[PDB]
RNA sequence: CUUUAAAUCCUUUAACGAGGAUCCAUUGGAGGGCAAGUCUGGUGCCAGCAGCCGCGGUAAUUCCAGCUCCAAUAGCGUAUAUUAAAGUUGCUGCAGUUAAAAAGCUCGUAGUUGGAUCUUGGGAGCGGCCG
């Protein structure tokens, strides 16, 4: 009898075939377009987006205009819009069926800091982000895995604790710095 | 077939048997489409219109194309009636 | 250089009084000259071999062994098909089984599942196909649920163009060629099955012939 | 299925137990003969102690003369031989020695062309015998 | 500093702290199943590899070593118990002439399953036959 949690759940699922080509070329693909570690990740991106494709089937598989389905079904599309994948002229319960993995991955924060146009590439941004350099709407941000909303885009810049954003320099420059100084004298 | 405005997604409409109601696949050769032409009642002449008929290949197949031939050109009025 | 057709089917599609292969399909024409497809269907026509059965005779003279190609044909638009040679050579039986999948292609028709909205992406019903002891069957898909199935018959049908679909199989699907020609039997009869959005009458359109003797009378004698 | 009426359960269900209990896969997993015959007893593994060293022969086409160990187990005493995997690790195992003793992976069943064996040596005298292959560790003297 | 019964842990901030950034990432494989060498050197049905087929007989792509290579990458291999694959336990949904399998035949108590036929139309109306 404690005070505990007990709560766990896994975030991916292992391909059923092991060795296969396309399904590698497909993934390697997505990595190097979007500048993924490891499989795992859009590995867990598949998973959330079966998740949510198996969700709509078992709303979508009732009558209409049934007050349950039409409630979660408002909700999920809502959240679908304010998380930033689908439109506003497309809100309709059969769209989810068509959504994409690149859909899910260009709201990603790395590919979002690397597109809006402040770091030189995508390994450049992830970088960035995960050594703490950028803020998000008045708070530092460090994992490139935040889930960007449609609210907060136009309020993500450089920090104020930053070499680059207007402060106080970081480790190397002072070094140089001071040596050239004591060279000097 | 149908989407949300009404045309159509059917690249082709099959055929369809005259006598078994059956319709005709692609890969299907021994089909038969077999014109009848009418003949004027003033005097006897070819006019130069037809009828056109179709068959399936099971029915040739099983044997029965020229009793159903004989039942569509009576119907459409070329066999006499008494026959 | 330029391609000599053999039968009127051949100087009809040529002299370029023709204008697609649908009314083709549609008056169940049979095809005897494989460049006709080449003529219709361009560079979209992709092919793509499957096995090589090395097969061995025994005779007085020692082992004999030649080689039978598997290879299937079509462009990713709704056009598949199959084609079976065997040959002493194993580059020789891989042309006369392109030429005689080339030859031989069934256009296949997909439907929509519940919401008819969109272009169609899967099989529009539970159609079957059985040949030897394989029997395949196909299922109609949701949007996005993908291919599931064993690799060749996954190849096959993207190739063909359906793109959602459930299958299940049963028997030995280790050969090949039978299971190859189960999973074609079974999308091949897509087009043949009474569906009561078909219960409209047909009106009869004339034949080619029937309208082009005028012209095949004095093209070829 | 043949008999289908509305109130035929108890017949189906009896004529499906029957036949499940008949086979072979649960009728090994669902009887305690199999389980008092398994030199383990349900266990993944079990210590010995060796006795002596012999050699087995080949069994298809592939003339290879192999060595394995005739260990004694220490929860029941029953003697079982064991195969020594990797190349020239029989000079490892001295006598009389504690050995940790692994089925092969085949469920009790002879494998390849060695007749009559089903386990093989993972551990001797509380060191991996991967490790004193790739000579990451030593073993105590 | 802060937290805390007092402390450790997390966060915050000073002062240091990286170029082969030696502040150096392993685990099983490279014949097919199953992604990756007819590479090089060594023993030659021996030593061994091998879940299966099989690889070794003086040119071994499969054994022993080096380079290269593929897979997951703070993780990977092995044994066991078990689930889907098994439409190989089949209620959905398996088979019984020749591959495993219809009692030698009939009667028969339980159990199971049982033919047809008993109810119908109009009145008024919301409305463009029928909502």
């Amino acid at each position: 009898p404690v005070a505990r949690s007990w709560v766990c759940r896994k975030t991916y699922v292992t391909p059923r075939r092991p060795f296969e080509k396309s399904r590698l070329d497909q993934e390697l693909k997505l990595i190097g377009e979007y500048g993924l570690r490891n499989k795992r990740e859009v590995w867990r991106v598949k998973f959330t987006l079966a998740k949510i494709r198996k969700a709509a089937r078992e709303l979508l598989t009732l009558d209409e205009k049934d007050p349950r389905r039409l409630f979660e079904g408002n909700a999920l599309l809502r959240r679908l819009v304010r998380i930033g994948v689908l439109d506003e002229g497309k809100m309709k319960l059969d769209y989810i069926l068509g959504l994409k993995i690149e859909d899910f991955l260009e709201r990603r924060l790395q590919t979002q800091v690397f597109k809006l146009g402040l770091a030189k590439s995508i390994h450049h941004a992830r970088v960035l982000i995960r050594q703490r350099h950028i803020r998000v709407r008045k708070q530092v941000v460090n994992i490139p895995s935040f889930i960007v909303r449609l609210d907060s885009q136009k309020h993500i810049d450089f920090s104020l604790r930053s070499p680059y954003g207007g402060g106080r320099p970081g480790r190397v420059k002072r070094k140089n710095a001071k040596k050239g100084q004591g060279g000097a004298g | 077939m149908q989407n949300d405005a009404g045309e159509f997604v059917d690249l082709y409409v099959p055929r369809k048997c005259s006598a078994s109601n059956r319709i005709i696949g692609a890969k299907d050769h021994a089909s038969i489409q077999m014109n009848v032409a009418e003949v004027d009642k003033v005097t006897g002449r070819f006019n130069g219109q037809f009828k056109t008929y179709a068959i399936c290949g099971a029915i040739r197949r099983m044997g029965e194309s020229d009793d159903s031939i004989l039942r569509l050109a009576k119907a459409d009025g070329i066999v006499s009636k008494n026959f | 250089k330029e391609w000599l057709p053999v039968t009127k089917l051949g100087r009809l599609v040529k002299d370029m009084k023709i204008k697609s292969l649908e009314e083709i399909y549609l008056f169940s024409l049979p095809i005897k000259e494989s460049e006709i497809i080449d003529f219709f269907l361009g560079a979209s026509l992709k092919d793509e071999v499957l096995k090589i059965m090395p097969v061995q005779k025994q005779t007085r003279a020692g082992q004999r062994t030649r080689f039978k190609a598997f290879v299937a044909i079509g462009d990713y638009n709704g056009h598949v098909g199959l084609g079976v040679k065997c040959s002493k050579e194993v580059a020789t039986a891989i042309r006369g089984a392109i030429i005689l999948a080339k030859l031989s292609i069934v256009p296949v028709r997909r439907g929509y599942w519940g919401n008819k909205i969109g272009k169609p992406h899967t099989v529009p019903c539970k159609v079957t196909g059985r040949c030897g002891s394989v029997l395949v069957r196909l299922i109609p898909a949701p949007r996005g649920t993908g291919i599931v199935s064993a690799p060749v018959p996954k190849k096959l049908l993207m190739m063909a163009g359906i793109d959602d679909c459930y299958t299940s199989a049963r028997g030995c699907t280790a050969t090949l060629g039978n299971f190859a020609k189960a999973t074609f039997d079974a999308i091949s009869k897509t087009y043949s099955y009474l569906t009561p959005d078909l219960w409209k009458e047909t009106v009869f359109t004339k034949s080619p012939y029937q309208e082009f003797t005028d012209h095949l009378v004095k093209t070829h004698t | 299925g043949k008999c289908r009426g509305l109130r035929t359960a108890r017949k189906l269900r009896s004529h499906r137990r029957d036949q499940k209990w008949h086979d072979k896969q649960y009728k090994k997993a669902h009887l305690g003969t199999a389980l008092k015959a398994n030199p383990f007893g349900g266990a993944s593994h079990a210590k010995g102690i060796v006795l002596e060293k012999v050699g087995v022969e080949a069994k298809q086409p592939n003339s290879a003369i192999r060595k394995c160990v005739r260990v004694q187990l220490i929860k029941n005493g029953k003697k079982i031989t064991a195969f020594v995997p990797n190349d020239g690790c029989l000079n490892f195992i001295e006598e009389n020695d504690e050995v940790l003793v692994a089925g092969f992976g085949r469920k009790g069943h002879a494998v390849g062309d060695i007749p009559g064996v089903r386990f093989k040596v993972v551990k001797v005298a509380n060191v991996s015998l991967l490790a004193l292959y790739k000579g990451k560790k030593e073993r105590p003297r």
